[PDB]
RNA sequence: GACAGAUUGAUAGCUCUUUCUCGAUUCCGUGGGUGGUGGUGCAUGGCCGUUCUUAGUUGGUGGAGCGAUUUGUCUGGUUAAUUCCGAUAACGAACGAGACUCUGGCAUGCUAACUAGUUACGCGACCCCCGAGCGGUCGGCGUCCCCCAACUUCUUAGAGGGACAAGUGGCGUUCAGCCACCCGAGAUUGAGCAAUAACAGGUCUGUGAUGCCCUUAGAUGUCCGGGGCUGCACGCGCGCUACACUGACUGGCUCAGCGUGUGCCUACCCUACGCCGGCAGGCGCGGGUAACCCGUUGAACCCCAUUCGUGAUGGGGAUCGGGGAUUGCAAUUAUUCCCCAUGAACGAGGAAUUCCCAGUAAGUGCGGGUCAUAAGCUUGCGUUGAUUAAGUCCCUGCCCUUUGUACACACCGCC
């Protein structure tokens, strides 16, 4: 078990969603870390709804 | 900067109209009342308006980012 | 530990919590009509009420399938020994809920089945259950290589405003079959406008219920009385 | 059978330790809660594991990548058998109820 | 008559001139080849900023009770163009709001307060206002 | 133009009037709180927007029938 | 004991909050001790505005998703028991209480 | 499963001798997978876009048609709106519109609030002439606060109320309403939600949603190193900055709001105040699950103080010369920033064409999102805040009705 090597620490190497593990458009604020799509999924459930 | 002149303009007439009202008389009040708002500009009235919200698709309020077309 | 972790990024992360269970949950008790969570945070402990159907498969083998998914939400968000207790509860009126019926369909149509006998057997279901209105759509490849979009509709529905929100019971479930992937949507209207117990502001807003002048007899002469 | 020796019959006794053991789909990990003696991530587990269940001996889910693992009554042999443990064993599921 | 009571633009005119016609305050040599802020595009003409600033500076902390360097550059900035780029702010020199709080500091206008930040000390709030007086009673204009 | 009535309002004005003539009268906001004791009307605009012909047809009765 | 309680209640439904905030104002003047009423700090508002459309397109259209958080906060002067009477009845939704000890 | 060299890029035993260990793993077939940001969005789910915030759509019963169908579903007035009334073989219903939600503004009306403000006190003070004043006294920032003031005047957020064509005068079939005026927010402050029914619209690269197909170890499995996605005679698309003196650079004064922030799922912020340095910045140290700390968020336009003189000039400010910082293991392929230095076209834009009516256009920063590094991007937010339409269908495109139609892949047709 060696070589799996870099900065996985910032850059999208490292950061990418929890439900899918897809690698953009990816909503980082507020410690969610769901990719964009994954929020209207996943987001009802999480509270965010839609007033206005 | 501007703004903060029609609100202390509006407050010291307001206020002054509070005054010759609540403890000294009413007629003064009115004469007062009457003197101002023969020509308001606001000055007992608060001005109804405030700022319209941007919506998506364009810069302000109202307005578009410019459509492409071919 | 001492994070403290802020009214903005905690409500969030309990929202996720909420999310990341209500999904295995639905994943792996859908052929027992999980209809879902309330999550029930106390003192040294969580609760979480799975509210589903058929609770001899929840249970098991003398309950253990209870222990199994207790033991996985104390690997997974974090929860001592003794700090979570699921707790398995038998829905009310099974008809009124919506992926409790969507799941019954996922699982009429994996059986072997065609759609139409089935989706009237859920539709048909439904409204007798107890409901305002209902529909259910079955998208997708339907036996040809082209793909239909099947709606068969019943009773009242409102299809807008706020209303809406409160109201129906909408409810999107996949299945995957031998073939391809059709989509259920089942998406029942709730009469607890008539009788929720205090049905949430009962009018649909449109709806007065005007109470009738009851008494108002008599003109007559004057009289009096004593008392 | 396989692989790493020393870090797979430690994953094995776990697996027979416990009523079931949950994971992470990560390599990148070099520690996973519970045991890890030393490195045995996802890989060693999963390598294990994502064996067990084709062949039978364990069943799965996955939910938001994470790999469910539950402990099939047909592997309470497999295991054991391997592991040489006492014909009684008692996994995990002892389950005082009530 | 205090600051407020003073037309406050013809304040730091003639408090720049006290601190002139003291002949006092310990101007240095950074100075003559001083950007003034990044924000600028070029050297200052009056000379002498720094008794107007140091000026300005000084009676600021008379108004607001408490103010550090990071403060100082704060207020006064500007737009500033990057170019073709869109205009945005960027805080004052800090090495010269710095200079002129320590060197009000040689004659005891201010002093460091409590809880952090520059304030003005009684002896300074003197020089400072004491002129007030002198630009109301200057005359009436 | 901004406001013509709708059939939930000029219905329910209507059928409170045909049930309570005696109780109404041509003020608003008397009869305006008198829907709220003998109906159930949810919202407040259309509480208030009901004892809209409540009074529009008081005007006409007077009038005519 | 008789300690500087502070009660912190958060949460997202104003409703199913303020019945909790009105019970330990109610619970407390039962066995009546002090209070200065409930704060109402600035509710504050959780607001993500994502694309409509996952992939790429179609005109422009995004929705606007809102979580609220208001914080209402009691203080009070009890022992030991007051608190955890007042603390435990009263809970059941989606409500997160806190307990300062005194003070800071 | 392999510590010195041939090498190789690599301290890749990945490989060419040597061999020293884990030790039942290993290896080699076969079938079969397992992935694949491979393929196919005319194999599909969901989700989205849109026809289309346009007024439309549907049924029960009647009535008409043998029956597809049709009326109800409409001449006219009305209306943002088959929305309403009424004429009425229809009567009374259902979805869309409307009602609703959020929002935005009147609430010296209530409940309150050291995580708001506080307010003004009481002013008890420090208090320096901060300033007025001989002195009493006063104007005023700051503080000394605290508090066992007092209170909600603004702040906050809970319950409330209200605004409802409500009154009066026109106009109107004198109905439905429309118009003007009164009190006053005059019936419209702005979104979200949005039907039937569609469309090879887009999406397999948001989905551990996935049909089938490919590919499958030399692997399109996952990566390291580099490279590209940035390349350049030309073409178009959204932006910004200018063209200057109602302006340019030179002093100064001075007014927020919505947010945002650490200590977060795997290594990572927000930043107050000390020195140092010009500056980037650097180096010191401080508060901060935050309405406390940043933070009276101390901004730009704006506003005020001097230059300049209509010179492609001081506008403009490109393209390069050279330094210096910072992020990053690494910036070559100017990373980002600063400091120098060069110092362009543009003096209002040829053919066209979008945007919109009130706190609106425009300017103007500022947050957020994007972020290690970082935005000329969007989405919000105030702030400064105009001109003008207030109507019509003249162009473009939409609704109904009647009608014609050899069109029904519907005129981008048929011939």
């Amino acid at each position: 078990g060696f070589y799996w090597s870099h900065p996985r620490k910032f850059g999208q190497g490292s950061r990418s969603c929890r439900v899918c593990s897809n690698r953009h458009g990816l909503i980082r604020k507020y410690g969610l870390n769901m990719c964009r799509q994954c929020f209207r999924q996943y987001a009802k459930d999480i509270g965010f709804i839609k007033l206005d | 900067h501007v703004a903060q002149i029609y609100a202390i303009r509006q407050s010291i007439s307001k206020a002054l109209v509070a005054y010759y009202q609540k403890y000294v008389d009413e007629a003064s009040k009115k004469e007062i009342k009457d003197i101002l708002i023969q020509y308001d500009r606001t000055l007992l009235v608060a001005d109804p308006r405030r700022c319209e919200s941007k919506k998506f698709g364009g810069p302000g309020a109202r307005a578009r980012y410019q459509k492409s077309y071919r | 530990m001492a994070v403290q972790i802020s009214k903005k990024r905690k409500f969030v992360a309990d929202g996720i919590f909420k999310a990341e269970l209500n999904e295995f949950l639905t994943r792996e008790l859908a052929e027992d009509g999980y209809s879902g969570v309330e999550v029930r945070v106390t003192p040294t402990r969580t609760e979480i009420i799975i509210l589903a159907t058929r609770t001899q498969n929840v249970l098991g083998e003398k309950g253990r399938r209870i222990r199994e998914l207790t033991a996985v939400v104390q690997k997974r968000f974090g929860f001592p020994e003794g700090s979570v207790e699921l707790y398995a509860e038998k829905v009310a009126t099974r008809g009124l809920c919506a992926i409790a019926q969507a799941e019954s369909l996922r699982y009429k149509l994996l059986g072997g089945l065609a759609v139409r006998r089935a989706c009237y057997g859920v539709l048909r279901f439904i409204m007798e259950s107890g409901a305002k209105g209902c529909e259910v759509v079955v998208s997708g490849k339907l036996r040809g290589q082209r793909a239909k979009s099947m709606k068969f509709v019943d009773g009242l529905m409102i299809h807008s405003g706020d209303p809406v929100n409160y109201y129906v019971d909408t409810a999107v479930r996949h299945v995957l079959l031998r073939q391809g992937v059709l989509g259920i949507k089942v998406k029942i209207m709730l009469p607890w406008d008539p009788t929720g117990k205090i049905g949430p502001k009962k009018p649909l807003p449109d709806h007065v219920s005007i109470v009738e002048p009851k008494d108002e007899i008599l003109p007559t002469t004057p009289i009096s009385e004593q008392k | 059978m396989l692989m790493p020796k020393k870090n797979r019959i430690a994953i094995y006794e776990l697996l027979f330790k416990e009523g079931v053991m949950v994971a992470k789909k990560d390599v990148h990990m070099p520690k996973h809660p519970e045991l890890a003696d030393k490195n045995v991530p996802n890989l060693h587990v999963m390598k294990a594991m994502q064996s067990l269940k084709s062949r039978g001996y364990v069943k799965e889910q996955f939910a938001w990548r994470h790999f469910y693992w539950y402990l099939t009554n047909e592997g309470i042999q497999y295991l054991r058998d391997y592991l040489h443990l006492p014909p009684e064993i008692v996994p995990a599921t002892l389950r005082r109820s009530r | 008559v205090t600051v407020k009571d003073v037309n406050q633009q013809e304040f730091v005119r003639a408090l720049a001139a006290f601190l002139k016609k003291s002949g006092k305050l310990k101007v240095p040599e950074w100075v003559d080849t001083v950007k003034l802020a990044k924000h600028k595009e070029l050297a200052p003409y009056d000379e002498n900023w720094f008794y107007t600033r140091a000026a300005s500076t000084a009676r600021h902390l008379y108004l607001r009770g408490g103010a550090g360097v990071g403060s100082m550059t704060k207020i006064y900035g500007g737009r500033q163009r990057n170019g073709v780029m869109p205009s945005h702010f960027s805080r004052g020199s800090k090495s010269v709001a710095r200079r002129v709080l320590q060197a009000l500091e040689g004659l005891k206008m201010v002093e460091k307060d409590q809880d952090g930040g520059r304030k003005l000390t009684p002896q300074g709030q003197r020089d400072l206002d004491r002129i007030a007086g002198q630009v109301a009673a200057a005359n009436k204009k | 133009m901004g406001r013509v009535r709708t059939k939930t309002v000029k219905k329910a004005a209507r059928v409170i009037i045909e049930k309570y003539y005696t109780r109404l009268g041509n003020d608003f906001h008397t009869n305006k709180r008198v829907c709220e004791e003998i109906a159930i009307i949810p919202s407040k605009k259309l509480r208030n927007k009901i004892a809209g012909y409540v009074t529009h047809l008081m005007k006409r009765i007077q009038r005519g029938p | 004991a008789i300690h500087r309680i502070r009660i912190t209640l958060t949460s997202r439904n104003v409703k199913s909050l303020e019945k909790v905030c009105a019970d330990l104002i109610r619970g407390a003047k039962e066995k009546n001790l002090k209070v200065k009423g409930p704060v109402r700090m600035p509710t504050k508002t959780l607001r993500i505005t994502t694309r409509k459309t996952p992939c790429g397109e179609g005109s422009k259209t995004w929705d606007r998703f809102q979580m609220r958080i208001p914080k209402r906060l009691i203080d009070l002067h009890s022992p030991s028991e007051i608190v955890k009477q007042i603390t435990s009845i009263s809970i059941e939704p989606g409500v997160e209480v806190e307990v300062t000890i005194a003070d800071a």
